[PDB]
């Protein structure tokens, strides 16, 4: 592959199409050891996608049936706070409606 | 421009100064082609008496760049305040 | 043509800079087309995909993403230079495909050795309508 | 358009009680403009006023929506396919051939909408911001009076 | 002596890249390089937790600064991290989904680096390591939102 | 080594061609068998490309062409001067500028058109014009209408000269292909001869005419006891206590003493507080400096002399590193393209029309301009879309010079070659900054929309809630105001007072006064920007894409303007160059409409007004900074605040411009079938047609035909851009007629 000027052989092909990766390393275990196992214990129970595809809809139906039922009117959100007085009437060509 | 007067002193030297740069090589008179350090002298027209190439569109160009160069220097002295 | 020609892993290949357009992630998944010619000289083309680039005196390759731009050199090189070239197509895992001409003395001549195919011996508009073939999964022309 | 305007302004005359009024400026386009789109839109868009807002805040609301989707509709409707495929395959480019998100890939392969398609979408939201700028008006004009 | 610094990747002008000074340049490839998304080596769940951490740190400020509740003390610093909690589990959701949906084939080519020595196989471009991959990146999420939280409690200075 | 190459009658001058109409193009020359063949008649007429290869011919043609637009605009022009002459109230104006209204066309009472002589004030009757040539008149100094007279028929004979000339030119002394392709003569010539020229002769004009003129006339000497030009021109005794350095008498210029010409050649910022526009004194100093450095600037080249610089040198000379060859065949290509000189100067000329509108709003040149709120506001909008006119086809004759004229052979690793090359970045990046514009200006107005309708505006980007300052454009203002004070010292105030802090006004109304930039003018801003770059983007990609592409890589051989390559690929319409301009001229169309908006409604609110003892008042509320965050604040206190007076113009002066309104609305609605529709339906229903007016013998010999989809698409276009263009400008018009 690329000896005067020739970019294609059939027996590297994978040279041929121009699949390379330009930012790549084969660096194994960067971070200092013991600090893998505290998180590849975290992610263990999470590893499985029908164990992290059920954990945030765990997270996302409970929160989201917390907020309105107690999330709202707690950080008084203007949705569950009540009018003072204001608009009881409606009309301003005459008619005056409730 | 009284005979006399710095003005006239400072027009008169620049236009000698161009006169003497086009005189011999020094600038890109009609006689030399200007590359970034200005060689290769070359050769067009005639020039009509003296020798080199005092032309007459040579003797007009750096008559005006001699007199445009003076206009710059007089009015300069005179915006700072000298002459 | 009178035999089927491989192409060569050796040809060398015309100079070009940096183009945007070429080959793209398709080479590497999918198929993708080779293009082969000989020169006699020196000459300068346009690519279908970039810019100018000089081509070398001799053999020449050129990789498309599809076989419209291969036809497109083509139909440029016989028009500019009556240059006759042929393109090919590489799949995934290494086959190659000869898709200009098989018969090798291209589509515009016959050679009497081809066989006509999806030919209606109908006339235009002689076609049934949709509903003589509905619910049956053929269309009226392809019949 | 044309029934529900002539509707709209004969009837709404006919509650203000000025049908004189209809009479005499139906017959002249300029008199339709003025006395159907631009007086009774008076309190359609001061729903939400930056002096102060009111109930007729959806309404105006819902009569830009109806813009913003016409004018969408426009943009299906004016430009056709052939363009938007060269510049989805610059974009097809840009997202292949980049660092940090070259290892998302598509399963599905981005192309433009189909002509047929095109037509399709653009009569989608042509109708739909029609409809819903048309609502909008009507529910707000004849509501802020009465 | 023409110094040709815009050439084309690998001598090959046939591929979409050209080599230039903002691909080519040293610290930009040693700084990409050492990215986590690039250190094939490295585990993809180990990719996803600084990933995820970066992102959920990141994610939260936005949040806390121009969300509705800013103007009300005390309680934007809270409303912010749990609405940056809620978006890293929307993220965490849409990775899952894109690792169900780009690893239900098997990839047959591999990538090739620079002057050969391929490895085997990428385990982030496989269905359970992607699945660990957004596994490491939700806890990475939280983890950061919850270290950007306890960073608006204790401080010297703003937030 | 230049030289005047002309042959000598190379065509007859006859009526030949003119018989037989189709006589330029071959395909044409046959006969008109379907009606698509007139408008291919009326379309390929000045597509000199196709008529010839030979780039002689097609030289001379369009050297002609030019000579004939000269005579039409000279033409043009002795007629403008000639209705101020005879239809106008000139002579009122002139005597009376803060109250009476230029008027200068003046109709007929033969249907109902009686109302439009509107009461312009000055017993005249007339159409209230907008043009300013009221204003222009004034500052070149012009008392009666007699001097009209005699510059109307100076330009009716120089148009007549300009037509024998392009007559001359091409049938009886043709230039040869050499004559064209002096470059270097032809920079030199239109730099130090034609610029340089008129500027001195401009500059010696008000020196010796307008300075007097304009003196006297701001001094309330009536015009009538005003001495005549002639007399300030050959008697130095007259000209000598207006302005004292006239009593030296040109010694100061030849004995480098130009400090004693500071009485008429003044540096002053600012207007004159008397008219409203700048001082004559340093329009006469500019154009005389303009002058100057045209004349400099026009002996750079070397044409025959041996001294100057050889364009193929600088060009071939100026290579950078990453750009390879650079500015290699630049030369070749622009002395043998005319498409690509052609969008280099309509590039060009349509940049310099947009500065020369934001030029004139920003420093009003003219005496009684800047009070004159129409003349200002129509001669910004009408530059300002010529301008963006220019640009759009400079984008589309470059597509047409990279179509048609471009070769690879020239061009293998130079600047156009490498633009080629990584067109698909340009592209992708160009689409990654629109889209970020587009969201960070768009949905910024949405979100302030949404927050207003939500009852929240403290949550909106306004002033009074979270604020998006333009800091840069204000400090830009502040050294500008400051710039007198240390920078420009000579200077007596600043060079407009868009960025000052005093308030000029004319006649009890506001002339100009310092500008305030807020959130508001931010987000226009950048809406502005976006949609710039956004249109930017649609003709640099149809030029790039005009060669080839990666769904089409035979695009070069379709030629420029074609429909499609079919429905293959998925579908290519609009794939070609020629419809990537047609969809440019809309974009254009809303980019220019939405900047027009801006300028009106700031000036409006925030310039424009009357001025009075307790404050300054504006026409409008001042409601810029509150309303124009939103868009619903925009269509409101934009659009329905403003033409009331359109609507109710009937009956009125101005109830033309409510008529042209609703035509313009007519317009505008009737060019959507034209671009919704295509043409087989359109093509069976002429065939029903056709076969209608068969049944009973009535059949055109000429096949009618439905028109073509390129045809279809300008037709729509065409439509569109006219219904709008006459929209705005008969709501500007009128709004600004109305109340201002
Ligand atoms: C609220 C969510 C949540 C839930 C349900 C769990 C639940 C679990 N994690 Mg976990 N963890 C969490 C948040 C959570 N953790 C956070 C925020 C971190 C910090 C990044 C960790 C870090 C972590 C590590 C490092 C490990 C666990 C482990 C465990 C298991 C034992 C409990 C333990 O030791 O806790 C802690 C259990 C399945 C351990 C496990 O599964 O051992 C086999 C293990 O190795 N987790
Ligand atoms: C720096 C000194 C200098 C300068 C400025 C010039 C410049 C000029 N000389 Mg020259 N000259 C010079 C040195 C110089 N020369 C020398 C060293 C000699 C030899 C003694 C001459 C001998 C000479 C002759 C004999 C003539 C000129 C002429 C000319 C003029 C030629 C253009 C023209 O009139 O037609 C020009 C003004 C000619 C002239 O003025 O025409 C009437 C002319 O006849 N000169
Ligand atoms: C003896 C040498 C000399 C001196 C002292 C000056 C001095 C001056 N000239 Mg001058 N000039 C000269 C030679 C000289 N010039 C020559 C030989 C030429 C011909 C090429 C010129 C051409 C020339 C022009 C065309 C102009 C001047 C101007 C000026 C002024 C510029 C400095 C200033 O105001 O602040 C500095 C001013 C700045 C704007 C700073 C520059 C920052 C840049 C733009 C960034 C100053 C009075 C200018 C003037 O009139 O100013 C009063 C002016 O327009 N000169
Ligand atoms: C006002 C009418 C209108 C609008 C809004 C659009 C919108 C668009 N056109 Mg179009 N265009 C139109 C008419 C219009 N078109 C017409 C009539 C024509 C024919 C001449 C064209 C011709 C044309 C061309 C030739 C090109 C475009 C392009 C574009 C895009 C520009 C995107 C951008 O930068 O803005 C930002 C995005 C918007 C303004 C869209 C609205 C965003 C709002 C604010 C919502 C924000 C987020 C929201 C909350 C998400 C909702 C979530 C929900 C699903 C739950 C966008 C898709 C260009 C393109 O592809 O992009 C480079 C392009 O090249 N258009
Ligand atoms: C100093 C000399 C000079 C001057 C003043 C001009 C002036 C002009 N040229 Mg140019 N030209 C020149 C030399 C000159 N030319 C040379 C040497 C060449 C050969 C290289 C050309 C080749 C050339 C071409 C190929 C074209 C022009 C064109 C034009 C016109 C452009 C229209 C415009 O911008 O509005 C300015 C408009 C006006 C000022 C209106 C008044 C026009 C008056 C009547 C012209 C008078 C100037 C003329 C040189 C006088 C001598 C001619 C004499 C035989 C009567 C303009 C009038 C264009 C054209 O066709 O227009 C004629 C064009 O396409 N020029
Ligand atoms: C933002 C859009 C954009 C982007 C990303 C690029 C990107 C590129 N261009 Mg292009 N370019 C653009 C717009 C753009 N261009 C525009 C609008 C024009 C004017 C038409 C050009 C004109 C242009 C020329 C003439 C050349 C490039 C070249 C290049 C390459 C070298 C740039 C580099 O590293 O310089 C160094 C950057 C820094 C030091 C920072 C690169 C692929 C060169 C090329 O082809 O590469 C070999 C080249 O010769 N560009
Ligand atoms: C410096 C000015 C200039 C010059 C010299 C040219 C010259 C040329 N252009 Mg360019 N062009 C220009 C400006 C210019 N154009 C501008 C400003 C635009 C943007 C709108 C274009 C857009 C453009 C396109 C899109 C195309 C050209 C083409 C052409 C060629 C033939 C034009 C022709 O035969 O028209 C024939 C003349 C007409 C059809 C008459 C125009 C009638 C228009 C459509 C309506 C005008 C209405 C009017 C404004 C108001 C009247 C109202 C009504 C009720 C009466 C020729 C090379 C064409 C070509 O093939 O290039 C090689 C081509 O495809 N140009
Ligand atoms: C605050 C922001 C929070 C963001 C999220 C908000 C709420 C998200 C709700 C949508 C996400 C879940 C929707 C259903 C997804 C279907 C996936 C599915 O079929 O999963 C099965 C079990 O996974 C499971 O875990 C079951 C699916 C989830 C429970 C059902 C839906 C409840 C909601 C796998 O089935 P398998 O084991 O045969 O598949 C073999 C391969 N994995
Ligand atoms: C925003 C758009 C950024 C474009 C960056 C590339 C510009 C195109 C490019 O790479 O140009 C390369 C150019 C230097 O190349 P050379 O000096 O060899 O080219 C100069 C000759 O073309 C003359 O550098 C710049 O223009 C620096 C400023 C970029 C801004
Ligand atoms: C040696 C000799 C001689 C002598 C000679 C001489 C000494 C000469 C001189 C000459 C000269 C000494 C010339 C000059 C010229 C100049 C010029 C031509 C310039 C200029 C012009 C003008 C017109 C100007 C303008 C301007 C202005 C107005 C402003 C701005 C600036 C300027 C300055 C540019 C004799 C013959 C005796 C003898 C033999 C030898
Ligand atoms: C309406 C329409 C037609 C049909 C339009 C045609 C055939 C052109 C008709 C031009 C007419 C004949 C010009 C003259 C108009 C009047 C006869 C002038 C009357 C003047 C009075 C004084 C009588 C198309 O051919 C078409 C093609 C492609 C896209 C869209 C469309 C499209 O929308
Ligand atoms: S709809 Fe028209 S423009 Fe589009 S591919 Fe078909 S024929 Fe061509």
């Amino acid at each position: 592959y690329g000896e005067q000027s020739k970019y294609f052989d059939l027996q590297d092909l994978e040279n041929t199409t121009g699949a390379w990766d330009l930012y790549g390393v084969d660096e194994k275990k960067r971070y200092p050891g013991l600090q893998e196992e505290f998180f590849q214990r975290a992610t263990d129970a999470v590893s499985r996608r029908e164990a992290l595809n059920g954990f945030v809809a765990l997270t996302g139906v409970a929160s989201i049936a917390l907020f309105g039922l107690k999330g709202a009117s707690t950080l008084e959100l203007p949705i569950t706070k009540g009018p003072r007085m204001e608009k009881t009437e409606n009309g301003k060509g005459g008619i005056l409606r409730s | 421009s009284f005979i006399g007067s710095p003005t006239n002193l400072i027009m008169v030297s620049s236009i000698g100064a161009c006169l003497f740069a086009s005189r011999f090589g020094l600038a890109p008179s009609v006689r030399k082609v200007a590359q970034p350090l200005k060689l290769s002298d070359r050769e067009v027209l005639q020039t009509t008496g003296d020798p080199a190439g005092f032309t007459a569109t040579d003797v007009l160009a750096m008559g005006a760049a001699g007199h445009a160069i003076g206009v710059g220097i007089v009015l300069g002295l005179k915006g700072i305040g000298q002459l | 043509p009178w035999k089927q020609p491989e192409l060569d892993p050796d040809t060398p290949s015309p100079i070009f800079g940096g183009s945007t357009g070429g080959l793209l992630r398709k080479a590497q998944v999918e198929e993708f087309y080779v293009t082969t010619w000989e020169s006699p000289k020196e000459q300068i083309f346009e690519m279908p995909t970039g810019g100018a680039a000089i081509m070398r005196k001799g053999p020449n390759l050129l990789k498309l993403a599809r076989k419209e731009h291969c036809l497109a050199l083509t139909t440029q090189l016989r028009t500019k230079f009556r240059m006759s070239p042929c393109f090919y197509r590489v799949y995934a895992d290494g086959k190659v495909e000869y898709l200009h001409p098989k018969d090798g003395v291209y589509p515009e001549k016959v050679n009497a050795g081809r066989v006509g195919v999806n030919q209606n011996m109908r006339s235009i508009g002689k076609n049934v309508d949709p509903i003589k073939v509905k619910f049956t999964g053929s269309e009226p022309f392809e019949i | 358009g044309w029934v529900t305007f002539y509707w709209h302004w004969k009837h709404l005359t006919l509650w203000q009680g000025n049908v004189s009024q209809f009479d005499e400026s139906s017959t002249y386009l300029m008199g339709w403009l003025r006395d159907y789109l631009w007086l009774n839109s008076s309190q359609l868009i001061n729903g939400y006023n930056p002096f102060g807002m009111n109930s007729l805040s959806v309404w105006a609301w819902t009569f830009l929506f109806g813009h913003l989707v016409y004018a969408t509709g426009f943009m299906f409707l004016i430009s056709w396919r052939g363009y938007w495929q060269e510049l989805i395959e610059t974009l097809v480019w840009a997202h292949e051939k980049t660092p940090l998100a070259n290892l998302v890939y598509w399963k599905d392969k981005p192309v433009a909408l189909s002509i047929v398609q095109a037509r399709l979408v653009g009569l989608a939201h042509f109708s739909v911001g029609y409809i819903f700028t048309y609502a909008a008006f009507l529910i707000a004009s004849t509501a802020g009076r009465f | 002596k023409p110094q040709q610094v815009i050439q084309p990747i690998n001598g090959d002008p046939f591929v979409g890249m050209l080599e230039t000074p903002v691909t080519s340049a040293p610290i930009v490839a040693n700084y990409l390089s050492n990215l986590p998304a690039y250190r094939t080596g490295v585990a993809p769940n180990l990719r996803g937790v600084e990933i995820g951490l970066a992102h959920g740190f990141l994610l939260a400020g936005p949040f806390i600064k121009l969300g509705p509740l800013r103007d009300v003390p005390g309680t934007a610093e809270v409303v912010g991290c749990m609405s940056a909690a809620g978006l890293v589990l929307i993220l965490a959701l849409c990775l899952s989904l894109y690792g169900n949906a780009a690893f239900q084939n098997q990839p047959s080519m591999g990538k090739k680096t620079l002057s050969g020595r391929p490895l085997p196989q990428d385990p982030l471009m496989s269905e359970e390591g992607w699945a660990k991959f957004a596994a490491g990146f939700t806890v990475g999420g939280l983890s950061g939102v919850a270290w950007a939280y306890i960073l608006t409690q204790i401080l010297p200075y703003y937030s | 080594k230049v030289k005047i190459a002309v042959d000598r009658n190379p065509v007859e001058t006859n009526f030949e061609k003119w018989a037989k109409p189709g006589h330029f193009s071959r395909a044409l020359a046959k006969g008109p068998n379907t009606t698509t063949w007139i408008w291919n008649l009326h379309a390929d007429a000045h597509d000199f490309d196709n008529h010839t290869s030979d780039l002689e011919e097609i030289s001379r043609k369009v050297f002609s062409a030019h000579f004939g637009q000269l005579g039409i605009i000279l033409i043009w022009l002795s007629g403008m001067y000639f209705h101020g002459a005879r239809f106008s109230n000139y002579e009122g104006w002139l005597s009376d500028p803060t109250h009476i209204k230029p008027s200068a066309q003046v109709v007929w009472p033969i249907v109902g058109q009686e109302i439009l002589n509107g009461d312009v004030g000055g017993g005249f009757q007339g159409i209230q014009i907008t043009s300013g040539f009221f204003q222009l008149w004034r500052a070149s100094g012009i008392t009666s209408e007699l001097q009209l007279y005699s510059t109307a028929i100076g330009g009716l004979v120089l148009a007549a000269a300009c037509f024998f000339a392009g007559w001359f030119h091409y049938h009886k002394a043709a230039p040869k292909l050499e004559w064209f392709q002096n470059v270097e003569s032809m920079l030199n010539h239109h730099l130090a001869g034609l610029l340089g020229l008129g500027s001195l002769a401009w500059a010696g004009h008000q020196i010796h005419v307008s300075l007097p003129v304009n003196k006297l006339l701001d001094a309330g000497v009536d015009p009538k006891e005003i001495p005549l030009p002639h007399e300030f021109l050959l008697n130095q005794s007259i000209i000598a206590d207006l302005y004292p350095s006239f009593s030296k008498g040109l010694a100061p210029f030849f004995t480098l003493n130009w400090a004693e010409y500071s009485d008429f050649l003044t540096f002053k910022g600012g207007l004159n507080p008397v008219t409203g526009g700048l001082w004559l004194s340093d329009t006469a100093h500019h154009h005389l400096a303009i002058a100057v450095l045209f004349l400099v600037a026009g002996h750079q080249y070397r044409t025959n002399w041996g001294i100057g610089h050889s364009i193929k040198d600088i060009l071939e000379s100026h290579k950078g590193p990453f750009t390879g060859n650079g500015h290699a065949g630049l030369y070749e290509i622009l002395t043998t393209s005319w498409h690509a000189q052609l969008a280099i100067n309509l590039a060009l000329f349509g940049s310099l029309s947009i500065i020369v509108a934001h030029h004139m709003y920003a420093m009003p040149p003219y005496p009684y301009l800047a009070t004159d709120y129409g003349t200002q506001l129509s001669l910004f909008t009408h530059h300002m879309w010529i301008g963006g006119f220019c640009v759009v086809g400079a984008g589309a004759h470059a597509a047409i010079f990279m179509v048609r004229d471009y070769d690879p052979t020239n061009n293998y690793n130079n600047l156009l070659d490498r633009v080629i090359r990584h067109r698909d970045a340009i592209i992708s990046h160009l689409n990654w900054v629109s889209i970020f514009l587009g969201f960070h200006s768009f949905g910024l107005y949405i979100h302030n929309d949404t927050m207003s309708a939500l009852g929240r505006p403290q949550d909106m980007f306004s002033d009074t809630a979270i604020q998006l300052q333009p800091v840069f454009a204000q400090w830009i203002q502040n050294t500008h105001f400051t710039a007198p004070q240390l920078t420009a010292p000579n200077a007596l105030a600043a060079t407009s007072l868009t960025w000052g802090g005093d308030v000029v006004a004319v006649g009890g109304k506001v002339a100009m006064m310092p500008i305030a930039l807020g959130t508001s003018d931010f987000l226009v801003h950048h809406i502005h920007a976006f949609t710039i770059h956004v249109t930017v983007l649609i003709l640099l990609k149809g030029v790039l894409f005009a060669r080839s592409s990666r769904l089409i890589p035979d695009k070069a051989n379709l030629g420029f303007r074609f429909p499609c390559d079919g429905p293959g690929r998925g579908g290519t319409c609009q794939v070609s160059a020629w419809d990537h301009v047609f969809l440019g001229l809309f974009w254009m169309y809303n980019s220019l409409s939405i900047v027009i908006f801006h300028f009106s409604w700031k000036m409006q609110s925030d310039v424009w007004g009357t001025v009075t003892d307790s404050g300054v008042s504006h026409i409008t509320g001042g409601n810029f900074a509150q309303s124009a965050n939103t868009i619903n604040g925009w269509l409101r206190d934009f659009l329905w605040a403003q033409s009331s007076q359109v609507i109710q113009s009937y009956g009125s002066a101005l109830s033309a411009y409510g008529l042209m309104f609703l035509g313009a609305h007519f317009v505008w609605a009737f060019s959507l079938m034209f671009l919704f529709s295509g043409r087989g339906y359109w093509q069976e229903l002429i065939e029903s047609i056709v076969w209608a007016h068969n049944k009973l013998r009535v059949a055109p010999s000429i096949q009618p035909r439905a028109l073509s989809i390129t045809q279809g698409r300008a037709v729509g276009v065409a439509h569109y851009l006219l219904g709008g263009i006459a929209t705005t400008w008969s709501f500007f018009l009128a709004r600004i007629i109305a109340v201002g």
